[PDB]
């Protein structure tokens, strides 16, 4: 019912969202079961894994040819040091102002998770390199 | 980063046109940007550059021969879940009883 | 699965995007066949009704309680008679500054589509109330 | 579970026959069982036990 035209609205989109990391923040990995949603606090998650959004994180989206959708870069984040051992379920992300900004997913490279995981565990102590990520507005 | 990804032989005499027209690869990761390198023995034929998905083919015609192999040497590291990649050759009809 | 934050992030978007009708707009019903996106231009099809849209457009953006959604209330364009008869099918958006922002397809009262219609059925001389009409978001 | 164990590159225009007939599985393994999707770009197209 809506196709979007990139450079006016989709692009538009893109930067509106996207640009609250400019400053950086801070992404949090945590077991399940997964909040219902962002407005549900932690009550019994444990945390796995920290990393640090470098600042910025996005921005400026840029058309991607060929494809329907409009595409936003990532920032690569640094090696940090997991927690206890823990078979990770779900994770949340927070601006440098520390707000929670959406719900993620996790997944193996095979899911489409923008939690790209090689492996469904991460030990303790084992500092795991994040592939890469991105955002794109659909359209 | 210099990946000998895939090969293969080639068995009866083949044409490849130029620049590899018809040929066509796809991969999931819509901004890896890398160039691939297409050799044959120790001889540049062909290359492929790619630009968030976007593959562009460069080089000229040229034969294959029975007793040769074709070789393909990547360049740098490249992340991704998925990557294909396909050309097309032309082979003459010839039965073989 | 990605889940947004109603407050934080849903409404932000949803700002981002209506309040570009603050200065007003426009709409543009066509017969079929639809053009495969806003950016590939009218060839043929025969325009039937215009609309204007008030300034402004949209805003503020509020939140849909029980709902997986956001939304925003949107002016009302006053009634337009058809200068042609025919069947709308398509239908494109026009701002007031000329430049396209979106289309979509057109649809029955039971229809999802950008337009709703009682009958598809139209003829010149014979205009319509825009009752109501307004944006939305899943979050 | 969820891995990908293989992809190909389209060339001409192709016709896939129905139940995917033709098709035909073998390994050593007398007691594997399992289930394959086959997806084309987003959405599954075929499935095999």
């Amino acid at each position: 019912a809506i196709r979007f035209h990139p450079t006016n609205a989709a692009l538009v989109a893109c930067n509106a969202v996207v640009d609250l990391f400019d400053a950086g923040g801070s992404i949090e990995v945590y077991t399940g079961p997964q909040p219902n949603d962002p407005t549900v606090a932690v009550s019994t998650q444990t945390l796995l894994v920290t990393f640090a959004i470098p600042a910025p994180g996005y921005g400026p989206a840029e058309l991607v040819p060929g494809q329907n959708y409009v595409r936003a870069p990532g920032a690569l984040p640094a090696v940090a040091v997991p927690g206890a051992s823990g078979v990770a379920a779900w994770a949340r992300v927070k601006n440098n102002a520390g707000d929670v900004i959406f719900d993620g997913d996790v997944g193996t490279s095979a899911s489409s998770a923008f939690v790209r995981l090689s492996t469904t565990n991460l030990t303790a102590g084992v500092g795991v390199s994040v592939t890469a990520s991105e955002y794109r507005q659909p359209t | 980063a210099d990946e000998t990804v895939g090969v293969h032989a080639v068995s009866h005499e083949t044409v490849i046109p130029s620049n590899m027209a018809g040929s066509i690869m796809v991969t999931d990761s819509s901004t890896l940007d890398g160039v691939l390198n297409v050799m044959v023995g120790t001889s540049v034929v062909g290359t492929v550059t790619i630009t968030d998905g976007a593959a562009v083919f460069a080089s000229s015609e040229f034969n294959l021969d029975p007793g040769q192999l074709v070789r393909i040497v990547s360049t740098s590291e490249g992340t991704f879940e998925y990557v294909g990649l396909t050309l097309v050759g032309h082979r003459q009809v010839v039965y073989v009883d």
